[PDB]
């Protein structure tokens, strides 16, 4: 890390090897929760709020 | 003592330790600005609270933007507007000598030496610095027309070789002087506009002689009609031409729906009688202060003529200025007189912005420089050193007299005054001598800048003026010294004449002082 | 430990964060003391070599003064005996306008050797009348003093010596040029049958080069622009209203009805001919200047600059008055053609610029005039305020001299004279009253004393010489200022004088200050808030 | 006596400065640092960025004046690159 900095406070930057990283492990991460649902014999979901006054 | 005399919180110092104190105060507001003088000067970035970064070379603004409090401080500080009100150059030179006026002095008043005796000796030299000045200072009363278009571009680019700019110096200072020879006897410094616009190089700055200012907002309809003219005549309002209420105060009452159609169609033909009133005087370009609705954008279209409304004012008056017309607030004596005549109109594209161009009007009094940078600050530091060029040639046009710069003339001064001191006895020799010592900073301190040996091209000069080499300053290239008067270093009289009588002046003031007393909030 | 328990009385019944002092100790003698800080404080602006005061107010303003004046009122003081004489100084300055530090002076050394006598065993009842004697004695003495006469004040190059003395203790160095530049302009707003009023003379600042290229203008100049594009005048006949430049409206709500087609569209066409006729009507009285005091409308902007009138807008109820007299024009409240009486005269306006700065110029080559303007110029806000003050002075000092001609020596001269004959009186005076007397004429020493501390010095050598000198019969010997070894010369031949009216309230008000204090005894005091 | 504590500018104390070499060392420094990071976006075998915004949204872009106006930055030299690009743009 260059000794300057560059960003103000709050913001942050990734790179190669960290960005592929973050990257690949929110596309499984959402791949495989909805592979239970597919097919003749998926199963369904529950989905409730704690904003949307408990929906 | 339980009843106290002033209120608690009064600060109150006074003596030596008080004089001495604003002497030391002095040196760091002269310090802030030291290195930004000469060919090989730099700048300074300040930013304030909200984050805006200013970048600049001149000195009267790098004071301004310092939130000085100290009370002495701020004479110096007020010293920079003099020079920046009344020639607009030498607002570091004249920083720099009222700091040297100082130090020079405050050995003798430690050893106790009464004010009063100091100040009767500065204002005895400046009354025999000025009557030098003048008295050596070269002109020619003849009038040549030749010679008077070369010395004020040697004067303008004199002006310039301390700014960013340096390296088009001589393609700029063409362009100035032509803006200032066509500007009337009075010079108005708003018959003069600068825009500026982002994206190109440097060299891409044009001088317009004309008006030329930003596309306005345009309602439907605007892009239906044409868009270069060869002879137009220009028609400038101050009249809303849109479809409205007549007055604020009005009232209609009426009976039957025969009058009410009746009113309907009495206001379209008001307004249809002003479009038709103008159309009719033959003028092809209109404009106006105030909104252009979009009927009569629509109604303008239909007669491939060319309408603009919201135009700012001050854009107006140079109009006018250029073209030959007058603001109508009415629509009912529109004479062959009122109108504007040019020779070419056209909308072009510059930067990313749309442009109207008034160019081609040979009786114009006004012109309009377009200048073109990177960046904000790139092109705000451009117009600082312009306007320091526009002044320039604006003294030198009432009073044409130049002495060489580059450190000649202050040491032409130094020498006049050592050999006046040694005539005169007592204390008043060793006061004159140390102002006389004051005055070979400014050769210093182009020297320092630069990177050269300071000492010996000091002693150089200082043996080839006592010689008998009048105009004889520093050469920054070469390292030496050389004729700054041969080779084109010139500068008008009025800028080292304000330099010393408001140095002087303010040298005085500070030593003048006994005790200060500040109160609570 | 115990505790003293607030004895019984006055004490248990006073509110809390009150004072009350009672007795010589807790009332006198401290007020004096409280007095003798605040001389202190001026005494050192005192005099040709008086040094400058750094103030700063409570709003951060910045103030560079020799005024004593000026200085008491930015300082802000908040014992109350030291009030009493700053009322007093002020008091002088509104009647005299010059001298206001030297009531500080004897005033703060009346006190101080007033505590001396108490001391050794006087009463204040005592001290009181040994005083008032010798302000009755002071002041029949003092007609005696007058050295010369202010013969013709008309004339420029006598009235300068008579203002050189009054700006030599303001501005050391540049006296001569100062003095000469407010003679001419006083000499020239002079009337012949009396009344020289003061408010008659403006003084415009303007930043730029230093003060020598200050100078005079016989009339009235304003920092503001022409609204229409005509620039300059040669030969200028005036018209002054004090009502907007536009169509009049009913006071009372008044708006305008109609009812068919053809006064819808004949309304717009009927106000605009209206105003063309009225402006029409006032260029036919021959007017080429119209000046307003209120908003101007754009009909008549424009019609005004169709017929060559130009047009000045300033709004202060007190600059238009002034200019009504400067041309001699008279006011008007409604927008009517003026009558030929009504209209003033100017021989150029035009607009001109200096320093940076636009102005509009009111130029007279009358050498009269009504009013007359002075332009100042100089290199720092700080230091144009303070060249102001000097010209009040100098001014204030002229309108005394024409309600008296009457000139006393100054430089020391007139204090040791009544010194020395305060104390031959004093000393046929049996009883314990002769003390006070005494003291009265010892206290006059300190003004000499004051310009020789301040001039570098030794006061006692100046003062034994100037009582030997005096003892052989010159009564026109003061302090010498230019030279270095103490000396005294001839004031009168030297052109050092001082009003006599100056020096009469001066003495009045001092011992009026003194003898207020040394009345009370007891002081109670509110808690501040 | 002679350097007491004397106040010539507003707030004295929480003004920073540099002076010389070591000024331009670290405008060099932040300049390097906004090449870098575009270096890898040259060319047509270049990669992209994926801009955040101030509220979430997400912004995959490969242009060279965008990258430069959705990233915010505090050194002043490093607004200078912005301004540059902009004014290309
Ligand atoms: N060609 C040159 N050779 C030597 N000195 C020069 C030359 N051009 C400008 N200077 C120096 O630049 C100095 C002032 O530059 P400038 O920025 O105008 O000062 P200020 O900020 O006081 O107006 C002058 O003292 C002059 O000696
Ligand atoms: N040339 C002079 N030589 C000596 N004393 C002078 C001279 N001119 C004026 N003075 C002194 O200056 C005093 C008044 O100056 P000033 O400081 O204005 O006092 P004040 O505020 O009381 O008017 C006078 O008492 C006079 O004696
Ligand atoms: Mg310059
Ligand atoms: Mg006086």
């Amino acid at each position: 890390l260059a000794p300057v900095n560059i960003f103000k406070a709050g913001a942050d930057e990734e790179r190669a090897e960290t960005a592929r990283l973050t990257s690949f492990i929110g596309a499984i991460a959402i791949g495989d929760l909805v592979k239970s649902t597919l097919g003749p014999k998926g199963m369904d979901k529950i989905l409730l709020s704690s904003g949307r006054d408990a929906s | 003592t339980p009843v106290i005399l002033l209120k608690e919180g009064t600060d109150s110092s006074q003596g030596i330790p008080q004089l001495v104190s604003n002497i030391s105060a002095c040196q760091v507001i002269a310090e802030a600005v030291r290195t930004t003088l000469g060919p090989r000067g730099m700048d300074k970035l300040i930013v304030d609270g909200r984050g805006k970064a200013t970048i600049s070379n001149d000195g009267a603004t790098i004071l301004k933007l310092l939130d000085v409090v100290h009370p002495a401080a701020k004479t110096l500080v007020d010293i920079a507007k003099s020079q920046d009100a009344e020639v607009g150059d030498g607002t570091t030179s004249v920083t720099l000598l009222a700091a040297e006026f100082l130090k020079q002095v405050k050995p003798y008043v430690e050893e106790g030496l009464h004010p009063q005796i100091i100040i009767r000796a500065f204002r005895t030299a400046t009354q025999l610095a000025v009557n030098k000045i003048k008295e050596i200072a070269v002109t020619v009363k003849k009038a040549d027309k030749v010679e008077q278009r070369k010395l004020l571009e040697k004067c303008a680019m004199t002006a310039l070789s301390s700014k960013l700019i340096s390296q088009q110096k001589a393609f700029f200072a063409k362009m100035v002087v032509d803006a200032v020879m066509m500007l009337d006897d009075l010079l108005q410094l708003k018959m003069i506009g600068i825009k500026k616009v982002q994206g190109g190089a440097l060299e891409d700055s044009q001088l317009v002689a004309g008006v030329a200012f930003k596309k306005t907002f345009s309602y439907a309809g605007f892009e239906m009609q044409p868009k270069k003219y060869h002879n137009p005549k220009i028609a400038l309002l101050n009249v809303e031409l849109e479809l409205k209420a007549e007055k604020d105060n009005a009232e209609i009452r009426v009976h039957t729906v025969e009058d009410y159609q009746a009113i309907v169609d009495a206001e379209w033909n008001i307004l249809y009688d002003k479009l038709e009133k103008i159309h009719h005087s033959g003028a092809k370009v209109v404009l106006s202060k105030l909104p252009i609705g979009d009927v009569a954008t629509q109604y303008f279209a239909d007669r491939d003529m060319f309408c603009a409304g919201r135009v700012p004012e001050e854009d107006l008056k140079r109009t006018m200025m250029a073209c030959g017309g007058s603001i109508q607030t009415s629509v009912n004596a529109l004479s062959a007189d009122v109108l504007g005549r040019c020779q070419v109109f056209e909308e072009t594209q510059i930067g990313g912005e749309r442009y109207n161009f008034f160019t081609g009007c040979p009786k114009a009094k006004t012109c309009t420089f377009i200048l073109r940078g990177g960046a904000e600050q790139f092109m705000e530091e451009t117009e600082r050193s312009l306007h320091d060029a526009i002044m320039i040639v604006r003294r030198a046009i009432k009073n044409d007299s130049v002495v060489a710069g580059g450190g000649a003339i202050e040491m032409e001064l130094s020498k006049y005054l050592r050999d006046y001191s040694r005539t005169i006895p007592g204390k008043q020799q060793l006061l004159i001598g140390a102002y006389a010592k004051a005055l070979e900073i400014i050769p210093r301190q182009l020297c320092d800048n630069a990177g050269f040996d300071a000492t010996n091209i000091l002693n150089k000069l200082r043996a080839r003026h006592a010689q008998g080499g009048t105009w004889y300053g520093v050469d920054i290239n070469n390292e030496d010294i050389a004729d700054n008067f041969e080779a084109f270093v010139w500068e008008p009289a009025m800028v080292r004449i304000n330099a010393l009588t408001a140095a002087s002046e303010a040298a005085c003031l500070i030593v003048s002082v006994d005790e200060t007393i500040k109160n609570p909030r | 430990a115990l505790h003293v328990p607030k004895a019984p009385g006055f004490a248990q019944m006073l509110k809390e964060g009150a004072k009350h002092f009672s007795g010589l100790e807790e009332a006198v003698y401290r007020n004096i003391q409280a007095c003798k800080e605040l001389a202190q404080t001026t005494r050192t602006a005192y005099g040709p070599n008086g040094m400058n005061k750094m103030v700063i107010n409570h709003l951060e303003k910045l103030f560079v003064t020799n005024d004593a004046a000026t200085i008491l009122r930015e300082l802000e003081v908040q014992h109350p005996a030291a009030k009493m004489i700053v009322m007093a100084s002020h008091m002088q300055e509104q009647e005299v306008g010059d001298g206001t530090n030297f009531v500080l002076v004897f005033a703060g050394a009346l006190l101080e050797l007033a505590e001396e006598l108490l001391r050794i065993g006087l009463s204040v009842s005592e001290v009181i009348e040994g005083y008032e004697i010798a302000c009755r004695k002071a002041h029949e003495i003092l007609p005696n003093l007058v050295c010369c006469s202010a013969k013709n004040l008309r004339d420029i190059d006598e009235v300068s010596s008579l203002l050189r003395t009054s700006i030599m203790s303001k501005q050391y160095g540049n006296e001569v040029f100062l003095a000469k530049l407010i003679a001419q302009a006083c000499v020239s707003i002079f009337p012949d049958s009396g009344h020289f009023n003061v408010d008659n003379i403006r003084v415009c600042k303007i930043l730029g080069s230093g003060i020598s290229s200050s100078s005079v203008l016989h009339g009235m100049v304003f920092k503001k622009e022409t609204e229409g594009d005509v620039t300059s005048v040669k030969d200028a006949k005036i018209a002054v209203y004090s009502c907007p430049f536009d169509g009049m409206i009913t006071e009372t709500k008044g708006t305008v009805l109609i009812k068919t087609a053809e006064e819808l569209m004949n309304f717009s066409k009927g106000e605009e001919n209206l105003m063309d006729a009225q402006v029409k009507a006032i260029a036919d009285t021959g007017a080429n200047v119209v000046v307003t005091g209120g908003k101007v409308a754009d009909m008549a902007l424009h019609y005004a600059n169709k017929y060559n009138i130009m047009l000045v807008r300033l709004n202060s109820k007190w600059d238009l008055r002034r200019l009504c007299k400067t041309v001699g024009a008279t006011a008007l409240p409604r927008l009517t053609p003026p009558v030929l009486e009504e209209m003033g005269h100017c021989d150029s306006v035009y607009l001109s610029e200096v320093g940076d700065t636009q102005v509009v110029v009111f130029k007279h080559e009358k050498e009269d005039g009504a009013i007359s303007t002075i332009v100042l110029r100089g290199s720092t806000d700080n230091l144009m305020d303070d060249i102001e003050r000097a010209v009040d002075d100098g001014v204030n000092t002229f309108k005394v001299l024409t309600r008296d001609k009457r000139l006393v020596p100054g430089g020391g001269a007139t204090e040791i004279e009544l010194a020395k004959q305060i104390t031959s009186y004093g000393e046929t005076c049996p009883g314990l009253e002769q003390y006070a007397i005494k003291k009265f004429a010892e206290a006059f020493e300190a003004i000499p004393r004051a310009l020789a501390e301040n001039s570098g010095v030794k006061a006692n050598e100046v003062i034994s010489k100037l009582y030997a000198v005096h003892q052989e019969g010159n009564k026109n010997v003061g302090l010498d200022i230019e030279a270095e070894v103490p000396a005294v010369k001839d004031m009168l031949e030297a052109g050092i004088l001082d009003t006599y009216l100056g020096k009469y309230w001066a003495i009045k008000l001092a011992t009026n200050a003194a003898v207020t204090v040394l009345r009370v005894d007891q002081i109670i005091m509110a808690k501040p808030a | 006596e002679y350097g007491r504590p004397f106040l010539i500018i507003k707030d004295q104390d929480r003004k920073s400065r540099l002076m010389g070499l070591e000024a331009l060392k670290s405008h060099i420094m932040a300049a390097k640092a906004v090449a870098n990071t575009m270096r890898t976006s040259l060319g047509p075998n270049g990669l992209d960025k994926m801009m955040v915004d101030k509220d979430g949204d997400v912004t995959v872009t490969n242009d060279g004046a965008t990258i430069l106006s959705m990233m915010d930055v505090d050194h002043q030299i490093a607004k200078l690159m912005v301004e540059l690009s902009k004014s290309q743009d």
